[PDB]
């Protein structure tokens, strides 16, 4: 139960923390803007896109 | 505060650019043509005055 | 001198009929978007760009008439 | 002949039927257009030159096709020398099942009912 | 995919024209 | 001098200088003077 | 004269001898840009709370905007590589939904009724379509001027007034934003000035001339509405002339 | 009742002395029992 | 028209286009990546 | 445009029972606890403005009126100097 | 300066013209409402602001050949 | 001066073309109101308010055109 | 004099619009008959609109004419 | 210079050409909806015959403006 | 030549007033063709190269009027 | 003479407005070819020499028009 011993504040995580956390997410947010996919694979599904059309 | 992210925008986008130099270029002989008509040769405010010449004013 | 700005208002006002033929483009292309939302109501979200698109690149005609009208009026 | 019910079959030569199709009243005639039409439950009419004689129904389907026929199918079915308390009393029960999936079928008869009285 | 008198297929024809009405 | 004006219009004036005001003594005391030079003046012409 | 809201009017000030140093000063029209690059700044830097993932109710404008950008654009150039021309599609669009609502305010002034700058940049992005389009297929660029499986005696003529309609693409992307902020604002004042000298008659006039005062505020209800469609409008037709430019019909 | 159904209420509303005897009294007598089948074993039973 | 033709031609195309090319820098480099790393961040979080 | 579209749904699969246990422990441990290095506040003369205005629970919508509100005063203030 | 002041009026009644635009246009968006209506009445809060929208739109080119008109004859 | 008052006169009378706009429109709207009461009768006390709505707003665009007629008749 | 001879041309020009009322009364009866056509059970009810919708076109067209009256006397 | 004046009239009644290309973009639009409306699968197959309709209509009504340019320039 | 010259301009004018219907007109052949291949996607083939026949052939009127505008301003 | 000079080159102007009812006239026929064919495919070979048909005098009506501005531009 580490999980829930270390607590857990999403409601105030910081994306600079995860970007050190992760270094992962720097390099796929880098090399995904160098490509030019500014599209996010499985993320329309989940969460709504709220386009206005 | 922001991560600068190394985007490609200049392989991308050129022939925008040499368009704008190329419309800069045009619209710089069109304003330099325009400045010197009839209606406009006596407003004081052009560039002609600050340097040199003053007052055709023959019209 | 006084005929050039005359001939200059009479044909700013001369210009300005072709705004009945952007009044009935937007009504004509609304009037079709109501009746394709009415006899389908799952194409609004398809059917809406192409209407938004046809509203303005119609009136842009009306508008081209407008702007002759204002090089008329003021130029 | 192109007329019918499952328990009870009707019609043959017509020169003039009217029926109450999906969208408002239609009149079929000696040549017509081809076509399908969900029939609404109303009243209905055939025709032999000069010949009145209207049926009610419950509802279906009309087909008016190419090769000139007109096929009319119904469930239920002689005009008011078939149909007053009988559909009073009825449209009682009716009314009062609509208050209570169940009260969705009463909603049916309201309608169908109230068609009904309209004869 | 145009075929003129059975000739070889032409490109596109349009540059043809242009360059008729270039010419005046 | 009213009846619920020296306690309503009291807990406005305190309102009023309730956040780091040295004005305390009257809040409208340099307000509807600046009024009265903006009026005579005339710097807002009805436009 | 219900044109002056137009004027421009230099402020800050240089000029020399030696060279024409006129053209960069700090102006009306100048210091309304810096304004519409420090908004532009100010909806992204400051509305990040701390860089929080949960994005405060701020971001979720920003969010709308950059999504109904993206599924626009997705859905007109739509090929192997979209995305490569999305930030020009998308600042685009920003540039022109802030400046035609910084010009609502009142004792304010439209970037975007100048027909000079508009063109410009209009005519800015129809060369650089068609050398785009030059560059990226050669000779059989051309190929875009005939439409589709047409009969051949009348194929010249369906080039000449296809090639006329695609140089009318260079003003006409301009001129139809231009005409449109300018008539609106012109119309606001026109009528503004209407009735301000209609209730300066007799006293009955104040009375009951709530009716052309609710009549401007309907007309200000119409100008958002306006102004908005054509920062859409602008950012639909240039996305599809990439269509046209990039890949052929 | 359904449109399947729908003129079968509209016939059955419209069902409700004269013309049912026998035929129509008895076309509204309807016996029927569904039941679902799963993994063999069935779900459970229910009228028409 | 007299308001939309003066001697300002240089003036407005000038701040313009480097107004341009300032959001076009700055909006690519900058503004539509502290987006799209949100987008990325929630995604990751989602999968975990 | 095919390898583009590879490339992006590897990096929404990624690559890799022990798959999600390693990622999500190994995520967790240095997950700061109690939403610690809070820093609430600060002083800049924008921050206590972002704080008021902008951030987390108060986010109104406020600041449009005083942006407004800035444009009158100033392009009355022009107007009032050229013209007036 | 009788002659430019008898154009101003002259070309103010010719910029009239352009509200029979107007006047067809809402009247073809409302038939239009009324015709979806009819063919199905439970579009109703989806149908009526796309109504309202070419309602304002084409009044819009109604009242840029009004001021025109108002321009001709004042200003 | 009668050549000024002729000529008002005259865009007095040029003025009051675009009527024809509210008059073929608004009987557009009562001709949709009809045609969709005899495809569904139940959907009048509905429809109805919104025809009267589309009658103002197209008599609205014929007043603006006799506005400006009177605007050049006693002015 | 010339302000008489304006007077009738201008009343001349401001019978135009009552075409719109000859053709828009059309539509009307027209609906109305093909709405009898298709539905003669809703005549009674349908039919007091027509006569409405004939009204206000005709004072649409009224209009028209009497400007074109106020040019001829008033 | 009775010219000079009177290639001003031209050029305002050269323009009314454009009331056509309204109302013709205005339809081919219209058409283009309804045929969206009524078959749903068919967008993607004659969109570039509406923006191909568009470009001619736009052009025929272009010829209008284009006149008007060259009697107020030219 | 004053009145002859400026008679050229006007004339000018009033020639490219019928060159609406040509773009009414395409707008009314491309509509059906839309229209058609709604229905029928099979029939692309064979009424396409017939629409662009319809067309040029509806196209030719307003060339002639465009050709006699410029016959009126080029001599 | 000046004044039926210029009278002459006013009227062929004039003449080319009914050039817009060949203009439109060719596209209902082809819009009606067109909806007949992608209605029923097998009946265009009985069908479209009737649009041919229609199409020839409804030019010749456009040549019609036409031919009175070449009759008045030329003496």
């Amino acid at each position: 139960l580490d999980n829930i011993q270390s607590a857990r504040p999403f409601d105030e995580l910081t994306v600079d923390d995860l970007t050190k956390i992760k270094p992962e997410i720097d390099a796929k947010v880098e090399e995904m803007v160098k490509k030019g996919k500014w599209d996010v694979p499985g993320y329309k599904d989940r969460f709504g896109n709220l386009n206005v059309m | 505060m922001l991560k600068r992210f190394p985007t490609p925008i200049l392989k991308v986008y050129w022939p925008f650019f040499v368009a704008g130099a190329a419309v800069y270029y045009g619209m710089s002989k069109a304003a330099d043509l325009s400045s010197n008509t009839k209606e406009f040769i006596n407003d004081p405010r052009n560039p002609r005055f600050a340097k040199g010449g003053k007052f055709v004013e023959v019209d | 001198m006084q005929l050039v700005l005359a001939a200059k208002y009479i044909g700013a006002g001369i210009s300005t009929i072709g705004l009945l033929g952007a009044g009935i483009g937007i009504a004509i292309v609304f009037a079709a978007l109501i009746n394709g939302v009415s006899r389908n109501p799952s194409i609004k979200d398809t059917v809406f760009p192409m209407a938004i698109l046809g509203f303005a690149l119609s009136e842009a005609t009306g508008l081209f008439c407008l702007m002759v009208s204002f090089l008329l009026l003021f130029g | 002949l192109q007329f019918a019910l499952p328990h009870e079959t009707l019609y043959s030569e017509v020169t003039q039927v009217n029926l109450p199709a999906k969208s408002g009243r239609i009149g079929v005639l000696a040549n017509h257009v081809p076509t399908v039409e969900q029939l609404l439950p109303g009243v209905v009419e055939v025709m032999e030159g000069s010949n009145s004689k209207k049926f009610f129904i419950s509802g279906g389907f009309a087909t008016v096709q190419p090769d000139s026929q007109l096929c009319v199918t119904a469930i239920e079915a002689p005009l008011e020398s078939f149909s007053e308390n009988i559909k009073n009393l009825l449209a009682e029960a009716k009314k009062n099942v609509s208050s209570s999936r169940e009260a969705a079928e009463a909603a049916i008869q309201v309608e169908v009912l109230e068609n009904l009285q309209s004869v | 995919y145009h075929f003129m008198g059975k000739a070889i297929p032409p490109h596109q024809l349009a540059i043809g024209t242009l360059g008729l009405l270039g010419l005046l | 001098k009213q009846t619920d004006p020296k306690a309503k219009a009291n807990s406005i004036i305190n309102a009023i200088p309730g956040n780091n005001i040295l004005t305390k003594t009257g809040v409208l005391g340099t307000s509807a003077a600046a009024v009265i030079y903006a009026i005579s003046n005339e710097l807002y012409v009805i436009n | 004269s219900p044109l002056d809201q137009f004027e421009i009017r230099t402020l800050f000030g240089l000029q020399s001898s030696f060279i024409d140093l006129s053209c960069l000063n700090l102006t009306t029209f100048s210091l309304y840009t810096i304004i519409v690059l420090l908004v532009i700044t100010s909806l992204y830097t400051l509305t990040n709370n701390n860089n929080k993932i949960i994005g405060s109710r701020w971001l979720i404008s920003q969010e709308a905007i950059y999504d109904t950008i993206m599924n626009m654009t997705k859905g007109q150039i739509g090929g192997k590589n979209w995305g490569l021309y999305f930030p020009m599609i998308f600042t685009l669009f920003m540039f022109i939904f802030i400046a035609n609502l910084i010009s609502m305010i009142p004792y304010s002034f439209a970037l975007s009724a100048h027909l000079v700058f508009i063109i410009s940049l209009s005519i800015v992005i129809w060369l650089g379509n068609t050398i785009l389009g030059l560059y990226k297929h050669g000779w059989v660029f051309f190929s875009l001027f005939v439409p589709a499986g047409t009969p051949l005696p009348l194929v010249p003529l369906l080039v000449i007034i296809e090639t006329l309609s695609y140089f009318a693409r260079a003003i006409s992307l301009g001129l139809r934003l231009g005409s449109n902020i300018l008539a609106g604002h012109l119309l606001m004042v026109i009528l503004a000035g209407l009735t301000f000298n209609f209730m300066l008659i007799n006293l009955f006039t104040l009375v009951f001339g709530f009716v052309p005062l609710a009549m401007i505020l309907a007309i200000m209800m119409l100008e958002f509405a306006i102004g908005i469609i054509q920062g859409y409008v602008w950012a639909i037709l240039t996305a599809s002339y990439l269509k046209d430019a990039v890949y052929l019909h | 009742m359904s449109y399947a159904a729908y003129l079968n209420v509209a016939a059955q509303a419209i069902r409700s002395t004269e013309l049912q005897t026998a035929s129509v009294t008895n076309r509204s007598q309807t016996d029927a029992f569904y039941t679902q089948y799963k993994n063999a074993s069935e779900p459970t039973p229910m009228t028409k | 028209m007299p308001q939309l033709v003066p001697f300002y031609f240089m003036n407005q195309l000038t701040y313009g286009f480097l107004l341009m090319i300032t959001l076009l820098i700055l909006f690519s480099q900058f503004f539509l990546p502290m987006i799209l790393r949100l987008y990325v961040s929630r995604l990751f979080i989602s999968k975990l | 445009v095919s390898t583009l579209i590879p490339p992006k749904v590897v990096s929404s699969k990624n690559i890799g029972p022990n798959a999600k246990r390693i990622a999500n422990v190994v995520h967790f441990y240095k997950s700061l606890p109690q939403g610690p290095a809070p820093a609430i506040k600060a002083n800049t003369r924008l921050a206590r403005y972002k704080a008021k205005y902008f951030d987390g629970d108060n986010a109104s919508g406020k600041p449009l009126w005083h942006f407004a509100l800035g444009i009158i005063a100033f392009g009355y203030s022009m107007e009032y100097y050229f013209h007036l």
